[PDB]
């Protein structure tokens, strides 16, 4: 209902504060979005 | 509607009806409503009112300096053709 859109309210970020981090840890991010074709 | 003679539809719901209640009354509401908490002039946001740059142009400053100095080598003299 209110898509994340920088330029509407500064840079935005997705945050994760981990309690435990093993070797080779990583976040796989998946996005669903609409965009502009200039 | 169809009415059929001789069995006619009663000419009304008549006087044998059972008045079941006198609960018909909606008591008018009387009330005083006050929403008066101190208001402070400000709200905090991450950003309001900015029209952020999607790309900037390239930008620069400028300088020059020096003097006019030179080491030169010239073509030799030649016989003049005509004139």
């Amino acid at each position: 209902d209110k898509p994340i859109y920088t330029l509407q309210y500064g840079n935005v970020g997705f945050v994760v504060n981990p309690k435990t981090v093993n070797q080779n840890a990583r976040l796989l991010m998946g996005y669903e979005y609409f965009t502009s074709r200039t | 509607a169809l009415i059929n003679p001789q069995f006619p539809y009663a000419g009304p719901v008549p006087i044998p009806g059972p008045a079941p209640t006198e609960t018909m009354p909606l008591l008018n509401y009387r009330v005083e409503g006050r929403i008066a908490g101190i208001q402070q002039a400000r709200q905090f946001m991450p950003f309001l009112q900015g029209p952020h740059r999607a790309v900037a142009e390239q930008t620069y400053h400028a300088i020059g300096t020096g003097i006019q100095m030179g080491q030169t080598f010239n073509q030799p003299l030649i016989n003049t053709q005509e004139g």
